[PDB]
């Protein structure tokens, strides 16, 4: 479950 | 010291992976009252994302293990709470009231939603309710401004849909709304790929993939 | 808290990846004066390895930036001052660990295996001081590191089999000492090659509890050999 | 150069 933190 | 020196030190701190230095530098920049540039704004956000991120990660490990655990998990939680409050404070006193442009208002209102969400992740008492509501209020208003003011391919708008949809899934336990929001954000971007820019298209397409990854998981 | 609580908190900290807490916990344990168990020793070592490791990594990044900014004096100045702030943290941490080594860990070490471990650790933290020492000061620091490794080496050579992970690990770090600090690739290769080959000759002496560690360290020794040649 | 730190 991904938020924007993944970049 | 001045803005440019502090900003330059923050870039050094980042390279050194010293995020407390980075957060402190950007906090100080923020406290000078002037509206941050896009560069500075990103430096602030990255700095605290990492600082708060370490606490969220430690909380989950320790909460899961939980004795000694309870007492320690509480220690981390107080840190986590103090960090969120620090950022939410900077948002009320400086960042949100000075956001002159629509893009910044969305960015900051999203950040406010984000940091209430991080507080909600650890709220257990009847205190959770007001916090959860605070996150939704910030997310909702940012959402309305991005729809009015931004292209559906805009990275800041896509990123907001992403985190807001995560809010519905994780916090409000509402996979249908989460999916509905994620799908709409994705499809509307797909409908207007010509609005992609040179400087943005990489971010925009990556965020779309994330939205779709979330959709896939949540309907599985 | 008492020994048992501190040790459990340290294990908690490790899992939370909060290494300052972990270190602070084990420091307190060490200060209650009793010889550490094997479990405690490793927790202490792991805690400070991470605390000091963060600084060494930040130092190299910032130091590299400093040398790359010859000709941009404002940037080069900001870099230098930051390198110096980091360096002070690095020194204080090494001094902290060397202090625990003289006062507690080395004098209380009963068995040879422990004395090798602690003497190696002492060589290590003087090596880290040597990584950043300028002077007029460097020589004496470099010398302290070599003496601690050497004393440890002699004891491991007398008391431990060549597949023992503590002995292989000493050879590894002592060989890195020769290459990086004393700038002698031949002495580094020699020590590394010798330790690898003597281990290769006695693989039947490996235990269930040690063979992973032993064979992993051997791979490291051979990687350094490959790199250095 | 790899030291024991590099062990996992």
């Amino acid at each position: 479950s991904a938020s924007l933190s993944n970049l | 010291m001045d803005k440019n020196e502090l900003v330059q030190k923050a870039k050094l701190a980042e390279q050194a992976e010293r995020y407390d230095d980075m957060a402190a530098c950007m906090k100080s920049v923020t406290e000078q009252g002037a509206e941050l540039s896009n560069e500075e704004r990103n430096l602030l956000s990255v700095a605290y994302k990492n600082v708060v991120g370490a606490r969220r990660s430690s909380w989950r490990v320790v909460s899961s293990i939980e004795q000694m655990a309870r007492e320690y998990r509480e220690k981390i939680e107080t840190e986590l709470r103090d960090i969120c409050n620090d950022v939410l404070s900077l948002l009320e006193k400086f960042l949100i009231p000075n956001a002159s442009q629509a893009e910044s208002k969305v960015f900051y209102l999203k950040m406010k939603g984000d940091y209430y969400r991080y507080l909600a992740e650890v709220a257990a008492g009847d205190d959770k309710k007001g916090i959860v509501d605070q996150s939704q209020q910030a997310y909702q208003e940012a959402f309305e401004i991005s729809k009015k003011e931004m292209q559906p391919t805009h990275p800041i708008r896509l990123g907001l849909a992403l985190n807001f949809s995560v809010f519905y899934y994780e916090i409000l336990n509402s996979p249908e709304k989460a999916c509905s929001l994620a799908k709409t954000a994705f499809d509307e971007a797909i409908a207007e790929l010509d609005t992609l820019s040179e400087e943005s298209y990489k971010d925009s397409t990556l965020i779309m993939q994330l939205l779709r990854d979330n959709l896939t998981l949540w309907t599985s």
